[PDB]
Order: C-alpha cells, then structure tokens, then sequence
C-alpha cells in the first residue's frame, strides 16, 4: 500500500509533462525553420568571398533563435532531474521496503 | 475576541495603499512592524529592508505558477493546486482570510482548488483575480467565497469576474451556491449575479417551459427560482415549480447590457476531477 | 591553423545534421 | 506610491501564442531561500577588502553561507535555539565535501550525462548572473572557512532563530512500467545531450570565429 501511496504521490507530476510534449517541441521546429532559412540568407557572403555584411550578426541572431530552445531543454533537464530524484529515491523506497 | 482584531493597518504595493479589513493567523510581531511589502507575482515572505531590488532581478520567473488555462485579450485563467504548491498557497489563503472572518489555517488546505484570474503582462501575469474552490463536492457549493485585492475594483474585472466562475462552475457542470451564513459586500451582488443570468437565460421561452429546462445551466437549483423571482419585485407566473412562462418583460434592464456586460469566455476547456479523491485517513 | 578555423563551419555540416538525425535515430526506442 | 516599482520592473518573459501552463511549488518560485542584511557584507566591505585583491562576490554568499545554512537543517535537528552546538567547518565537511543544500550535487549528475558543465546551471527562473557562478568545493577551499567563521557568530546571535520571522502551522505491475516509461524522460535527457551538442557545435563554431576575430 505503499506502492499506492507513492503512486498517488507521482501520477499527477507525471501527468503535466505530456502537456509539456504539446507544449516544448512547437518552437524547436519553428526555430529550425528560421535557422535553416536565414542559413540559405547568410551563405551567400561567405561565397561571393568564395567566388561580411550580414554573416556575423545573423549567426548571433541565430543564437537568439536557439538559446531560449536551450534553456527550455535546459529547464526540462531541471523539470526531468527533481522529480526523478524523488522518483528514483521512491523505486528505492519500495525497494528497500519489504513490499518491494 | 478573535474574529475583530486587526492588526495591521498599512500596506503600500506599487502606487497601491492595502487597508486590512479582518484578522488573519500572522505573527504579530510582523504585525509590529510597518513595511508589509511583497513580490508582485510569486509572493516572497521576507521581514526585511535590504532584499528588495535582489529578489525583484532574481525573480524572473514573473507569474503565478498556476496551470493556466484559459487566457484571452483580457482574462488569463489559472488554476493552482495546494498539494502541488503549498506554502505559497499557505500565504494565499492566509490573505483571503485577512480579507474574510470564516477560515482558520490549521487544518489541510492541499487539496482544494486554486481557480484564479490574471490580467497578462509583458513582464508577466498581474493577479487581479482569484478564489480557492473546492477540489469536490463540499455541501453543494459550486463556488466559494472569491476575493481579490480590492483596487482593481469598480472597473470591469469583479462582477463579470464572478460571474464566470459561475460559468465554469456550470461549465464544470453541476449544480451548487457559494457560502451560506453571511456576506458584507456581495450578496446585493449576488442577486445582480442571478437576476442578470435569469434574465439572459429565459428570455429565451418560444414555448412554456419547466425550470428544470432551464436550471441545468444554472449551478444553483430549480427551487432557488421563486427567490430570485421575488428578488426582482415581482414576477409571478402562475407560480408552481413544476412549470413556468414569463410576462411581457417590465425590461429595466435587459437590453441595457451595453455596460459591464461586454466580454464572453468560451467553455473550451477540460474537466478537473482529482486524479486522487484523498481519502486522508490520517 | 587559420584556414581551419574560417572552415569548420564549411566542415562539421556533418556533425549538426547527425545530430539533426539523432531524433530519426531515436524515435523507436521512444517507441519503447 | 513607490519610487522602487518603477525601477523594479524590466525584461519580459515568452507572451504566449496560446499557453504555456506554469507548475512551480514555492521551492522554485524565487531562487534562492534567502537574502542578506546589511552585516553580511558589512563583513564583506569591513573585514574583508581592505587589502585583499582575490575577489569574495555575492554569489559566493548565497551559496557558500547557504551550504551551512541547509546544512544545519538535514544535520542538526539538536537545538533549535542554540547560539553554540553547531560545531565547526571541518566537522561540516562531510555535509561540505557534498552540498545537496537545494540540489547542487545532482545538478552536476544531470549535466554529467549532457556533458555540458559549461552550462553551469543555465536557467530563466534564475537571470543571467550564471557564469559567475563557479562549483563550491573551490568556494570552500576559497573561502569556506571565513564565511563558516562570520556565519558561525551570526547564528550565535540569532542563537538558533534565522532572519526571517517565525511561520507557524498490488505492488505487481507497479515497478516496470514506470521504469520502462520513465526511460521516456531518460531518453529525453538524451535529447538533452543531443541539442547540448547542438549548441556546443554552434559556439564550436562561434568560438572558432572569434579566435580568429
């Protein structure tokens, strides 16, 4: 009944990061839109000096485009990492329980 | 002796005076003391002078920390639960009975349900509004008591503010009331609440109907209908609960909803039954 | 050391798009 | 009025499209669980850099007095009223060798597998004030002990209280689905190492170009 009492303890902290697979991706594909995008708008510079006006400023717009995905992946670490410690700390809390 | 004593007298919150109305278990010691002053959004305890501008950089989280679930223009629609987010929710309720002699905090205040009601920001989410609900089924009851920091008022937030958490409430669908024994500023807004809903769901006959056509997007029973029908001076329909028509309207008011009657929020939003029921035994 | 360093960009295409890749190589053990 | 609300205020935050659902219990709503008066750098403007040219910062408070200040908690239920049974520094250091005061160790656990400890800590809860943030056992060997030794008489006088006022009040199919949905959220820590690739390429590449310029 302890595996109860844990599983009303973690159903419901589970059960917001499904909402966060609606939520987190959507921006990581629009992102790589603009990344791939504003990547055929900078590559024409580095050719014609192939064959500096926008490259260097576009690529820190680019990092614009990808920090706060960074973060919200970092965010998730931080959302994934709490929760498992109690949640791995639980698995042992059956464990070293004599129910489990 | 305990219900009538007020302790603090003075909070300042941006441009903002907050006058205590009621009492509130605080420890009178920060009662003492006259700064009462706190995060806009995420509400840090402090007791402190030399931590203001540093909590206010660190705290970029700038919201409530509320399940938002329905934000439009003008709404933003949380919902907190209390097992999920206590201490803050301590402080919270602690507020609200600053602002309501009824509650007590010593007993669980985990499960019950944190429905709340923000304008947005750039910055992020300003409370101006709230109420803690229950999470099921207390006495009936589909709303509680719904208090909110009082100069945000007489505007275009409270009013409607209540009156669709009505909305949800039979649009979590099911029939219930707020409190019971006592009210100070809302009961004459209680019958605006239910003469201006009557009146915008029953002008709406064609036929001759039963209240129970008509009461089960009420969230407060058949039987309240006479009351309500003698709150409005007089509307006697052949009365009889079991049927009902309705005159040639007087309509002081009906077609005068140019006012404070502007904006509608859509029922597209889920169902909010505990994953847990919580028997607490202990 | 120079001409290298104005040229990783043209040579680890590779590496960005195997990780661009890693979520096709991945999305059956999320199958799991 | 305020004059201080105006100037609290700058940045934003992500105005939604059309949701994004906050969940935060009151651990992660603020930062850190406390702040600092004025004595605490009074020591730091007094007693501290009158000749000295190493550098003791803020972040180096918050942390480094903060690992006693958790640390009496998980070690010391004894007095809650005590000016002096907290014992010393070195006897906290097996409480100091690691410092689970608000999970510091496992943060380095989780960005072991992303092996990514230049983002030390990166968040948006949190500001930018991040890359001065350094781990704790350099703090200690830094300057642990004197900020023990200023922390120490602080709790000495406020004698087992702290700054803030009192606060008054079928174990079948149960294991290895759980686990085998859990390596969900592993795996997408695996997608957490991936795009800290993705990023690390990136200013692999950034870097690159700027120690050419």
């Amino acid at each position: 009944m302890d595996p109860s009492l844990v599983l009303e303890q973690t159903i419901q902290d589970v059960s917001n990061l499904p909402s966060e697979f609606r939520y987190l991706l959507e921006e990581i594909g629009s992102n790589d839109l603009k990344l791939i995008e504003e990547k055929k708008k900078y590559e024409q510079k580095e050719s014609q000096i192939h064959k500096d006006k926008e490259i260097k400023e576009s690529l820190l717009k680019c990092q614009s485009l990808q920090r706060e995905k960074c973060v919200l992946a970092n965010t998730a670490l931080f959302l994934i990492a709490r929760h498992l410690n109690k949640l791995e700390k639980n698995i042992a809390l059956l464990e070293e329980d004599g129910v489990l | 002796e305990v219900a009538r004593v007020r302790n603090l007298n003075r909070i300042i919150m941006g441009k903002y005076e907050i006058e205590p109305w009621y009492f509130s278990p605080y420890p009178i010691e920060l009662t003492d003391e006259d700064f009462i002053y706190i995060d806009d959004f995420t509400l840090q305890y402090f007791g402190s002078k030399k931590q203001y501008e540093r909590y206010r950089k660190k705290c970029t989280l700038r919201h409530p920390p509320g399940n938002e679930i329905y934000r439009d223009d003008y709404v933003s629609f949380f919902e907190i639960d209390g097992r999920k987010q206590r201490t803050w929710c301590r402080n919270l309720c602690l507020l609200s009975k600053l602002f309501l002699d009824h509650k007590t905090l010593y007993y669980d205040v985990d499960p019950f349900l944190f429905y709340c009601m923000t304008r947005r920001d750039e910055l992020g989410h300003h409370l101006v509004g709230y109420f803690s609900k229950e999470k099921e089924s207390a006495d009936g009851y589909n709303v509680a008591c719904i208090l909110t920091l009082p100069q945000y008022q007489r505007m275009g937030y409270g009013k409607l503010l209540i009156e669709f958490s009505y909305e949800l409430s039979k649009k979590e669908n099911k029939v219930g009331s707020p409190e019971k024994p006592l009210s100070d500023l809302g009961l004459l807004s209680y019958r605006a609440y239910w003469s201006d809903t009557l009146i915008t769901l029953l002008v709406e006959h064609q036929k001759e109907i039963t209240i129970d056509e008509i009461s089960s997007m009420t969230s407060m029973t058949t039987t309240d209908i006479l009351h309500t029908a003698k709150t409005l001076n007089i509307l006697r329909y052949y009365k009889g609960q079991h049927i009902i028509f309705l005159n040639e309207d007087i309509l002081d008011r009906y077609n005068r909803l140019k006012a404070k009657k502007r904006r509608t929020i859509d029922p597209n939003r889920l169902i909010w039954k505990p994953p847990v029921f919580t028997a607490s035994q202990l | 050391e120079l001409k290298k360093s104005l040229q990783d960009r043209r040579e680890q295409e590779d590496t960005f798009d195997n990780l661009q890749q890693e979520i096709y190589d991945k999305e059956t053990e999320y199958f799991s | 009025t305020w004059n201080e609300y105006d100037k609290f205020y700058t940045g934003s935050f992500q105005e939604t499209t059309s949701y994004i659902k906050f969940s935060a219990t009151v651990e992660d709503c603020c930062g850190t669980n406390y702040n600092m008066d004025e004595r605490d750098e009074t020591f730091l403007n007094e007693q501290v850099n009158k000749g000295s040219s190493d550098i003791l910062t803020e972040d180096e408070f918050e942390i480094l007095c903060s690992s006693f200040e958790h640390a009496i908690h998980e070690r010391q239920p004894f007095l809650s009223m005590d000016p002096e049974s907290i014992l010393s520094f070195e006897e906290l250091k097996p409480t100091l060798i690691k410092s689970d005061m608000a999970d510091f160790n496992l943060r380095n656990q989780l960005n072991h597998e992303i092996n990514s400890h230049k983002t030390h800590f990166i968040t948006q809860f949190d500001p930018v004030s991040q890359m001065n943030t350094r781990p704790l056992i350099q703090l200690i060997e830094k300057f642990g002990s004197k900020i023990y030794d200023y922390w120490r008489e602080r709790k000495i006088e406020v004698n087992g209280y702290e700054i803030f006022p009192q606060l008054k009040f079928i174990d079948i199919l149960n294991s290895q689905r759980l686990r085998a949905l859990h390596q969900e959220l592993k795996n997408a820590k695996d997608l957490a190492l991936l795009v800290a690739k993705r990023e690390n390429v990136s200013l692999n590449w950034i870097n690159d170009e700027l120690k050419i310029f």
